[PDB]
């Protein structure tokens, strides 16, 4: 009964990254690389967060946000930027994010807001 | 012509955050893997990550040296087959296929900054993957560079051909926009025209 | 306008970029060195070592230039001092000297915090055989001063810096190396402040207000 | 040992560790001259096999240990070793070969292979 990761993302480097640290934790990570499928999976499956990237190719990763909670989606998102600033910690707030984290981290910080996020 | 222009202080600051974002990604992973081996249990798939994160760190560093980072007078020429050299390392790691096409010759710097902030145009345009073929024409002192992209998904960036069209954003410029921008700032100062032409089955970005 | 040259953007980008790719050159080759030591064998807790020093290297550096010469957003926009000392404090566990935080973590004009971080370069830069280097944050979050005092066996401003701060005509063309000392004192115009020299045998005092 | 004298002249130390351990692991013998520490004592050239200089720090000025060298006619052959830009025109403009200078970054193999080849000519 292990906590489920949907993860949208595109810069492989990072997915990779995220997918290895998570799965040393026994997550299940479920990952896309095209936000129009992020905002399929999200609508339909159950997941105990979402990692979602700003930066993504088919779409801001703000439309991925808007629109799950647009379509009433209550699934945890975590927003992911490796574009560091506070206005867009903020508009993600705005948006309907839980939280915001900036590129790089240590697995440490990842799995802490996660737990911190989901409550289990 | 550019309908917006950017001040000094602003196109040094966006840059700088648009090199700095694509590294770190790559190095970031770097640290990532190394944190992994400190614990244990996944040892082969952790350094099958500092692996190519490392070779794709310092492919990023060598494009961004001459795409980025070249500088000095008209008189301070590049080859291109330096950046073809650049351009193929960098477009390993990258989802199209690349290929590329053209007799080396020396041109000015600016040149080949442009053909270079041109492929990532390109590699843009085809998101989900396909080729992307570069074609050099014409001499030294006119060519001509023709990115020619293909795949399953297929635009021009949307940032790009709204600053190329004359139409002022409705977004502020940023570190993803500036590189769009920028591409269009070099072929002014480097006196080529870059066009656009789309068919059936490809677009072709041009410059000459 | 008190700066004796003016870089055109195209210039200023690209000289800017190009001193990051200075910066990060060395610990990026030396991460892809270590891993080839690694693979023929024999030196492996060394190529280990020269791998990880330099992979954190590498990411501090990154991480500094993303705040010093990189962009936060719009006009109005404001930064925390506190990342200031966390991205100042990671980048000095690499360099020479020690290095000393005293300050109230505050939000300040972008530009201003840039400037400040810009100054540690230039205080870097003062004490090449090393020694130490000590921040202090002073003033209002209106009206705020920057102290950067610098100690070590070798004290100099650093030439390029003493050049074009003093209003000289450039000896050479602003280039990788000297675009830093131009981009401080860019800074520092924008943001309204003036950077001023206290040397003495002692130390150096680098102050802006 | 019998092997490879060399030596190392920097002028950045932290930045040479890298070099000082690509060499050391071939067996070489390794010495180092930290230009921020110490001059150069140019009577000991004539006991290296050959002379690696490290360029990085232009407040440094290696390249003026490097003019000095060339103009008194070292014997001993030296190998540039830099990733500034600038500086490879420099080392051409003084009489040094292609081979005589290497950007960074570069491979291990390449430097130990210049290296051999740069001695046995
Ligand atoms: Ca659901
Ligand atoms: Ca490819
Ligand atoms: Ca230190
Ligand atoms: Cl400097
Ligand atoms: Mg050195
Ligand atoms: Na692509």
């Amino acid at each position: 009964g292990s906590m489920r990761v949907l993860l949208i993302e595109d810069d492989s480097a990072i997915a990779q990254s995220i997918e290895l640290m998570l799965k040393s934790e026994s997550f299940n990570v479920y990952t896309t690389d095209l936000g129009e499928e992020g905002i399929d999976l999200g609508k339909l499956y159950d997941y105990d967060i979402i990692l979602l990237d700003l930066n993504l190719p088919d779409m801001s990763g703000y439309e991925v946000l808007r629109t799950l909670r647009l379509s009433k989606v209550k699934t945890p998102i975590l927003i992911l930027s490796g574009m560091a600033g506070i206005e867009d910690k903020v508009r993600g707030l705005g948006f309907g994010a839980d939280d915001y984290m900036t590129k790089p981290f240590h697995k440490d910080e990842l799995i802490a807001r996660i737990h911190a996020i989901v409550r289990r | 012509s550019l309908p917006v222009t950017l001040s000094a202080l602003d196109l040094g600051a966006l840059l700088c955050s648009r090199i700095c974002h694509d590294i770190i990604s790559p190095i970031g992973a770097i640290n990532n893997g190394l944190e992994l081996l400190e614990e244990g249990g996944a040892d082969e798939d952790a350094m099958a990550l500092i692996k190519s994160s490392a070779r794709n760190a310092s492919a990023r560093l060598q494009f961004a040296r001459i795409a980025f980072g070249a500088a000095g007078s008209a008189g301070v020429q590049i080859d291109t087959g330096d950046a073809q050299n650049v351009a193929t390392e960098y477009f390993r790691n990258e989802k199209p296929e690349f290929t590329w096409e053209g007799a080396r010759v020396l041109l000015p710097k600016n040149k080949v900054k442009l053909l270079l902030n041109m492929l990532l145009i390109g590699n843009g345009a085809i998101p989900r993957g396909g080729s992307l073929a570069v074609r050099l024409e014409g001499s030294d002192t006119d060519p001509r560079f023709v990115i020619t992209v293909k795949g399953r998904m297929l635009r021009v960036p949307p940032k790009f051909l709204e600053l190329h069209s004359g139409a002022a954003p409705e977004e502020p410029i940023d570190a993803h926009s500036v590189q769009p921008y920028y591409t269009l700032l070099l072929a002014e100062e480097a006196g080529m025209k870059i066009s656009i032409h789309a068919t059936a089955e490809d677009i072709v970005f041009s410059a000459e």
